[PDB]
RNA sequence: AGCCCGCUCGCCGGAAGACCAAGGGUUCCUGUCCAACGUUAAUCGGGGCAGGGUGAGUCGACCCCUAAGGCGAGGCCGAAAGGCGUAGUCGAUGGGAAACAGGUUAAUAUUCCUGUACUUGGUGUUACUGCGAAGGGGGGACGGAGAAGGCUAUGUUGGCCGGGCGACGGUUGUCCCGGUUUAAGCGUGUAGGCUGGUUUUCCAGGCAAAUCCGGAAAAUCAAGGCUGAGGCGUGAUGACGAGGCACUACGGUGCUGAAGCAACAAAUGCCCUGCUUCCAGGAAAAGCCUCUAAGCAUCAGGUAACAUCAAAUCGUACCCCAAACCGACACAGGUGGUCAGGUAGAGAAUACCAAGGCGCUUGAGAGAACUCGGGUGAAGGAACUAGGCAAAAUGGUGCCGUAACUUCGGGAGAAGGCACGCUGAUAUGUAGGUGAGGUCCCUCGCGGAUGGAGCUGAAAUCAGUCGAAGAUACCAGCUGGCUGCAACUGUUUAUUAAAAACACAGCACUGUGCAAACACGAAAGUGGACGUAUACGGUGUGACGCCUGCCCGGUGCCGGAA
RNA sequence: GGACCGAACCGACUAAUGUUGAAAAAUUAGCGGAUGACUUGUGGCUGGGGGUGAAAGGCCAAUCAAACCGGGAGAUAGCU
């Protein structure tokens, strides 16, 4: 449910908050946590190679199953998770076998419903199956893109991806961005949209709220001096050049993909 | 108001020290210029 | 066993001060002066040997040398470990 | 004058007191000296010289364990130097066994002594006996806010004990002064918090195995276990203890020793790593518990009791809101953590005090101008000035009352008004809080209910009363109107600029299909991200409201290709 | 609750003083924030055309439109 907060401080006025009441209010499940500390955008050269990124709220890393490898056995949703590391919700599954596994809750998706993955499985939401035997046409998310690596497209909240042909051993896949795409027919993928749609109707309301996610402030090149942007200078606002990133590369139509190796894969690009 | 020297001597060790100059090629270099100019102190090391 | 030969290396000379005095005709304890690397354990073997008496526990602590001049002419002392032995109640020295 | 002793005076007291870490290194204590040093003198000193002084199984380090990060066998990469990184190995600011009270030195003390404890390990017995890991599982193990309830530290008063009976009017009493302290440990398992328990059978999970954890299904029983402040008991026939007595080497030693209770108030401390709630979703690894594998088989090993031995080494003085550290100085500066009494007070503000510590290492006079820091001011009241700069003023609590405008929250403490001390009565102290004895019950205990002595105790009204003045001191909003800019809280030119600048939520354009774009890097790699287009990067704009017109010639970008 | 008033704590808006200072940036009286985009201890990482920067050419040991130290080095100086 989306909910604006009422504006009795400035820095609450414009706050909207997606609050889930199906979501774990407990502490999540140990055996798949994993510690996860921040790199303030910093390689191991210890230089600032991203910029903007820097403190916000510690967060443990919960280990999610992509793979979805676990063919044959069906698996009970115990609960619905929040994940701090992802703008998806998370499901807590149980394995008839006693396996417990976290994966990207579909949409719809509950607390008692059944889930399974492997060739034999049904067209329900949040099963698994090669989309060879999935049904052209299907909505499906969490999709891998080679045999066997896990799912790597459409997984952030509320995301999919349409199944709209099949031709021999591949499939073209209908990708959020547009793009037309072909991959592997024996690539996995889940049936259903990664649930959370309302994500993006949040509104953060204050400059605080992006820090507690680890963003720090974007300076405008244009209010720099020239020694430090090509946008630097000027007496009063002045610009008079043609908009570039820091580094002096075209940033407003300038196509940067440049990879002849997956260019055979993309039938067609978002525009 | 606050100096510019603030001592800590787990600090100056692992700055300065013995074991830091030696560490490297550089530090060793170090070592060598003050043996050689024949300094009484080679290293901050007590 | 402590070897003879390293028990009569580590009992260097009795240490005279008040608080030694005190020590004696108070709690049957003698300050000795040792060597730096004596332990509580060779100190104790050696006392035992040596003076041929019984001893209850060993103290010990090190004595920080002080910085001299001597004519415009500066050194700093050895430091050098103290012993406060305790003699089982009954044993004279 | 400055040192010592004494009497008085003044100052700090959430410090100008007491203590830790750090940093320093003998500055500590005693004797001695006063050349130099000390902004003066110095008999004094953090100065000179000599001697002394730091005592640990339990405090800390070392040690075991890891974080960020570092190094890194092989390895990958690089003209060389080197870079990166696997196995590993280091790395605390975090996790991991155990001690308290009293006494004592000129100078150390949870270290010495006295009393009373506790921990871990090695041996040897004795009894019982499936032990065994580099592997599995559990645990360790974790956020913010909020509110309470139960407590204690602690305080106040009474009682009790000892002492006093007053330089000046009164003071044998409803009077005055002082004391009324006692630990860890051990036993008890409370307020309260959490959790169903137990026994079978079966099983695609936990890299193999598992009796462990996970899963499934029955049966059976419902109170079993775990945690837990404080209290009470013991520790303690002890210790301490106001004083008194005997000696003084007038520093202080020796001997003895009363009472040692209760009520009430009460933390920011404890129960509480709890509970409630929220989103921004809150280390790791070992110790510890448990499971088995290989292996070992009446052995080793394990468990329990008893005995015995061991627990090394290094630190330990002294300074820390500083004359000993960082500031060239015995420098209005800076310096992390702990403790925190009384009266008034909302309070860690503030005033006055306590414990405790100090009077700031030149003094003596004088009482001009002028400068600094203050006090008061006739009449006037911004006429001053660039400008009300500075000053003056306002200032509390309760109640009444409060406009435009508004995003409906605000604006608002708008503005403005009234009351306010003390005494008495209601009521020899009220409403409330606390709660004893008794009584009865009981699954007889730290139990339940009633009971309400004693203790504590607002606020109000009425009547009186003193002053010029009762929020009397310290403390403690000036208010209102029009308007530019920026929505807002934030940020900034350390050291002449705090702003209208930067940021910002929000908006848009654009790039980016994941070995992503992009960035650091001759590279390997790494960040982006253990993310995946509801994502990520770049660029501009800058809440919100109403909106965002025309131009593609120029320059760029995108696309086409004959 | 980047809510309000206000100590600690963090800042630094005004004025006076000081300017061979008590101080190579402070003192005194007022002032802003004070549960947060807060503040602080310990340790760690980023290195000089490089870092880091809620952007002032700010900051990088009292030094910054290119740190410091040593070297090329007695640079060169139609100038004093
Ligand atoms: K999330
Ligand atoms: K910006
Ligand atoms: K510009
Ligand atoms: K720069
Ligand atoms: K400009
Ligand atoms: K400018
Ligand atoms: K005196
Ligand atoms: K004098
Ligand atoms: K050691
Ligand atoms: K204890
Ligand atoms: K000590
Ligand atoms: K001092
Ligand atoms: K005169
Ligand atoms: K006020
Ligand atoms: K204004
Ligand atoms: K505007
Ligand atoms: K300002
Ligand atoms: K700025
Ligand atoms: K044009
Ligand atoms: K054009
Ligand atoms: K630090
Ligand atoms: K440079
Ligand atoms: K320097
Ligand atoms: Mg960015
Ligand atoms: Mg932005
Ligand atoms: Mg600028
Ligand atoms: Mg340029
Ligand atoms: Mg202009
Ligand atoms: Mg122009
Ligand atoms: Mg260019
Ligand atoms: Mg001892
Ligand atoms: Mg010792
Ligand atoms: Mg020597
Ligand atoms: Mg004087
Ligand atoms: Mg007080
Ligand atoms: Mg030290
Ligand atoms: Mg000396
Ligand atoms: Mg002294
Ligand atoms: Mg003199
Ligand atoms: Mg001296
Ligand atoms: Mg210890
Ligand atoms: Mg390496
Ligand atoms: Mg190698
Ligand atoms: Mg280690
Ligand atoms: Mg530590
Ligand atoms: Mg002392
Ligand atoms: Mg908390
Ligand atoms: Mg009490
Ligand atoms: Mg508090
Ligand atoms: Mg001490
Ligand atoms: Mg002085
Ligand atoms: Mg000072
Ligand atoms: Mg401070
Ligand atoms: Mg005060
Ligand atoms: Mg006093
Ligand atoms: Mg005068
Ligand atoms: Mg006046
Ligand atoms: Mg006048
Ligand atoms: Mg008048
Ligand atoms: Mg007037
Ligand atoms: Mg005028
Ligand atoms: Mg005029
Ligand atoms: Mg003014
Ligand atoms: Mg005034
Ligand atoms: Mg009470
Ligand atoms: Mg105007
Ligand atoms: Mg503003
Ligand atoms: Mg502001
Ligand atoms: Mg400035
Ligand atoms: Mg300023
Ligand atoms: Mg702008
Ligand atoms: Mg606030
Ligand atoms: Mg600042
Ligand atoms: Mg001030
Ligand atoms: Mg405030
Ligand atoms: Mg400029
Ligand atoms: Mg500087
Ligand atoms: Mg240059
Ligand atoms: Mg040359
Ligand atoms: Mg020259």
């Amino acid at each position: 449910a989306v909910v604006k907060c009422k504006p009795t401080s400035p820095g609450r006025r414009h706050v909207v908050k997606v609050v889930n009441p199906e979501l774990h209010k407990g502490k999540p499940f140990a055996p798949l946590l994993e510690k996860n500390s921040k790199s303030g955008g910093r390689n191991n050269n210890g230089r600032i190679t991203t910029r903007h990124i820097g403190g916000g709220h510690k967060q443990a890393y919960r280990i999610v199953d992509f793979k979805r490898n676990k063919d044959g056995i069906p698996a009970v949703v115990e609960r619905l998770e929040y994940d701090p590391n992802r703008s998806a919700n998370i499901a807590l599954v149980l394995y008839k076998d006693g396996e417990r596994r976290y994966i990207l809750a579909p949409k719809g998706l509950k607390a008692g419903d059944q889930i399974q993955s492997g060739v034999d499985a049904a067209i329900k939401p949040g099963n698994t199956l090669p989309m060879r035997n999935i049904p052209v046409g299907s909505t499906v998310h969490n999709v891998e893109m080679k045999p066997g690596k896990g799912g790597q497209l459409a997984r952030s909240a509320g995301t999919y991806v349409q199944i709209v042909a099949r031709d021999g051993a591949y499939v073209t896949l209908r990708l959020r961005s547009g793009e037309m795409r072909k991959v592997e027919a024996d690539c996995r993928a889940t049936l259903g949209e990664v649930g959370n749609a309302e994500h993006m109707l949040r509104v953060l309301g204050k400059a605080g709220a992006a820090r507690w996610r680890g963003v720090r402030p974007t300076v405008r090149g244009t209010a720099m001096n020239p020694v430090d942007h090509p946008h630097g200078g000027g007496e009063g606002r002045n610009f008079g050049k043609h908009p570039v990133t820091p580094w002096g590369v075209q940033t407003k139509g300038k196509k940067t993909r440049s990879n002849k190796r997956t260019d055979k894969f993309i039938v067609r690009r978002r525009s | 108001m606050k100096r510019t020297f603030q001592p800590s001597v787990l600090k100056r060790n692992r700055s300065h020290g013995f074991r830091a100059r030696m560490a490297t090629k550089n530090g060793r270099q170090v070592l060598a210029r003050r043996r050689a100019k024949g300094r009484a102190r080679l290293t901050v090391s007590k | 066993m402590i070897r003879e030969e390293r028990l009569l290396k580590v009992l260097r000379a009795p240490h005279v001060s008040e608080k030694a005095s005190t020590a004696m005709e108070k709690s049957n304890t003698i300050v000795l002066k040792v060597a730096k690397d004596a332990t509580k354990a060779e100190i104790k073997a050696a006392v035992q040997k040596l003076f041929e008496v019984e001893v209850e526990v060993v103290n010990t602590l090190v004595v920080k040398g002080k910085v001299k001049r001597h004519g415009q002419r500066i050194g700093r002392r050895s430091d050098w470990k103290k012993a406060y032995v305790t003699l089982k109640e009954g044993q004279n020295l």
